[PDB]
């Protein structure tokens, strides 16, 4: 389990290091106002999102450039490009089944509230003639 | 007494002699015993339905023993407890105003769980006034809970959030609690956008598995028509609708557009200059080329973030090339999420017409096409490949059309495309 | 097999010095606040946030495998976690599936047994 291992190892140490990045990030942009401003920390709700989509969207870019520097000339020999295509297919397989079961809950709860209306209308009626006792 | 009630005949004919006995755990808990389904149904009639009625009690109790883990199988008894308790509005709130803060949560997060996905779907507040306040300080409190150190997440947070999605969908399809349905939908959204569970590294989709439902939800509710609440209350807002179009599920997206070209019908007649028609063509306006005709530097605020942060950002990203960069990967060819679903889109489209040249790679790209389209010319310039193809924006609208055949989950994309690119509107 | 093992060393030098990162800023950071300590200063910031979101921090080196760590995890991730919501979604749709028929035999037998006791109203609406 060598090259298992190894893998796992990768895991545990790149999520360490896109943690540690994304803080960094984080830590940098506060720094920034920090020594600009004096003590101007009241980033408001609507300012905190609008450095988080920053935030995000660069991660974004620097995640599409990988993108062009594994794929254009497939080495097939890469033991990490050979880790992106079955992490890249893996991907998008389940893709159908949410769709589907999503809309297979967005009818079956139409058929619980229905049958459930009708049994309030049921029992309203039912107590109305067990009152006309 | 109603053991000795053997038939439905034998319930109508003795029913006021009926004697209504004591025994609740067994009336409740699973010939002589044909009608036991009818048994607490019944004794709720017998007698009006008041508070102190055996089986609301009897069930409050053993949910509250299930809580407190004394309970030999707690799996066993829930349907049960849901089954009656999800067709009663009465015992249903009882439940909810006793198991529906922060302090019932501490003790099982997974039992609460499965209650709330009973309970939760079907439900009327009694009164529409003391319970917006009331989820949404659960559902903060829920959240606290879910995210704090020690222990990263566990869906515990995004799947109680559908089940008051669900909810939701129970009260906007009734009247006179919608405003209890989209004022308290607005406030789980900004809930669910935040980024310590809606992230863009680890995200853990379950926020945004749960969030397409709820943004489906009020798209349902576009879709029908012939009903009156502010739009006010259905314009997601670009403080967290930025938030999605930058993530990178591609369903995510999908479910987005879909929810977006599901406002245009019931948009436009608003007027043009409109406090929220604003933001709605802003999303228009650019996520129209985060996927396509990207002229992202030539425009500005991508996201509302600024464009030159990519100008700065593109730099000292380091690319083996520099042919084309600016426009590189800006689109369908090119985005992260929906790049490598494209190349299969072209690969299972290549293996239809049996192609002989067999795109080498996988990337689609401005300057891969370039070169698998030069190197391999007078060939394919006789045959073996997709037909129409003379430029790469052909190879994107048959991506498009081929996208645009329900059988992937990804289809509202295209329908986007056709409906809000005006270019490319002739399919 | 050498290559991703060289690959951990490298990221642990890239974590290392990110760390280091982390910990200068933060020492900026807290030493800007300790000199400006007279008291919880949060004001409003004035059109510099703007000037701020024109631009990043922390340009990349180009030898920094970071933007693979952005893509290996976010997509293994965005894969180990759809199997369990599926799980949960079929294992919830199964649940509601067998429960609405629970409900509906039921609130059939209701129905019929409205029209019982009804009819019988009547027909001992007679004496």
């Amino acid at each position: 389990n060598s090259s298992e291992k190894q893998w796992e190892r990768i895991q545990q140490l790149e999520k360490e290091h896109v943690e540690v990045y994304r803080e960094l990030l984080i830590t940098l942009d506060r720094l920034y106002l920090i020594r600009k401003h004096n003590h101007a920390v009241i980033l408001s709700h609507t300012q905190q999102r609008l450095l988080e989509i920053r935030h995000q969207l660069q991660i974004n870019l620097e995640k599409t450039a990988l993108l062009i520097r594994l794929l254009e000339k497939p080495d097939n020999t890469n033991v990490l490009f050979t880790k992106l295509q079955n992490l890249l297919e893996e991907s998008n397989s389940l893709d159908y089944e949410l769709l589907q079961s999503l809309g297979a809950q967005s009818s079956l709860h139409k058929q619980l509230i229905e049958s459930r209306a009708e049994r309030d209308e049921l029992m309203s009626k039912l107590i109305e003639l067990s009152s006309k006792f | 007494s109603l053991w000795d009630v053997t038939s439905l005949e034998q319930l109508a004919q003795n029913w006021p002699q009926l004697h209504i006995p004591n025994d609740v755990d067994y009336m409740m808990k699973p010939s002589r015993d044909s009608l036991k389904h009818l048994y607490s149904s019944i004794i709720l009639i017998k007698n009006s339905r008041d508070e102190s009625s055996s089986p609301y009690e009897w069930c409050i109790w053993q949910l509250k023993r299930c809580f407190a883990h004394q309970i030999e199988t707690p799996q066993e008894v829930i349907p049960i407890i849901i089954s009656v308790s999800s067709m009663d509005n009465k015992l249903s709130s009882r439940i909810i105003q006793t198991f529906c803060n922060l302090k019932y949560l501490k003790l099982d997060e997974l039992t609460l769980k499965k209650v709330c996905g009973g309970i939760l779907p079907l439900w009327k507040p009694e009164l529409i006034s003391g319970t917006r306040e009331f989820f949404v300080k659960f559902m903060a409190s829920i959240f606290m809970w879910s995210t704090r150190d020690g222990h990263d997440n566990n869906c515990t947070f995004s799947e109680t959030c559908f089940y008051v999605l669900q909810m939701i969908t129970n009260w906007v399809l009734d009247d006179k609690l919608i405003a209890l349905g989209l004022t308290l939908l607005h406030d789980m959204q900004s809930l669910l956008t935040l980024d310590k569970i809606f992230n863009n590294a680890t995200s853990n989709r379950f926020s945004t598995m749960a969030f397409i439902s709820s943004l489906d939800i009020l798209t349902q509710l576009s879709k029908q028509t012939k009903s009156d609440y502010a739009i006010q209350y259905l314009i997601v807002g670009p403080d967290i609708m930025n938030k999605v179009f930058s993530s990178d599920d591609p369903l995510l997206l999908s479910a987005a557009c879909r929810y977006l070209v599901a406002t245009k019908n019931k948009l436009m007649q608003y007027p043009s200059t409109n406090k929220f028609v604003r933001m709605q063509n802003q999303y228009i306006m650019d996520l129209t080329n985060y996927l396509y005709r990207n002229k992202v530097l030539s425009s500005k605020s991508l996201f509302g973030v600024s464009p030159d942060f990519f100008k700065q950002i593109l730099e000292n990203l380091y690319i083996p090339t520099a042919d084309f960069k600016n426009a590189k990967f800006f689109t369908i060819t090119g985005i992260p999420a929906l790049s490598y679903i494209c190349i299969i889109i072209l690969r299972r489209l290549e293996t239809a017409e049996n192609t002989k040249i067999k795109f080498t790679s996988g990337i689609i790209n401005e300057e891969t096409f370039n070169n698998f389209f030069r190197v391999h010319h007078d060939e394919i310039g006789q045959h073996g490949w997709i037909k129409g193809v003379n430029n790469i924006h052909d190879l994107r609208v048959k991506i498009l059309m081929h996208l645009s055949n329900t059988a992937n989950p990804y289809r509202d994309i295209a329908a986007f495309l056709f409906t809000y690119l005006k270019s490319l509107s002739k399919y | 097999k050498d290559v991703l093992d060289v690959y951990i060393k490298n990221l642990e030098n890239q974590i290392g010095n990110k760390r280091y990162f982390l910990k200068q800023a933060q020492g900026a950071i807290d030493e800007i606040t300790k000199r400006s300590l007279d008291t919880e200063g949060k004001p409003v910031n004035s059109e510099v946030f703007t000037e701020l979101l024109r631009k990043p921090m922390f340009f990349s080196e180009r030898a920094d495998p970071i933007g693979f760590s952005l893509t290996s995890n976010f997509l293994s991730l965005r894969a180990q976690s759809s199997s369990e919501w599926l799980s949960l979604m079929n294992d919830q749709s199964v649940d509601q599936k067998a429960m609405l028929l629970l409900q509906n035999n039921i609130n059939s037998d209701l129905k019929e047994l409205l029209r019982k006791l009804q009819h019988q109203m009547t027909i001992m609406d007679s004496k």
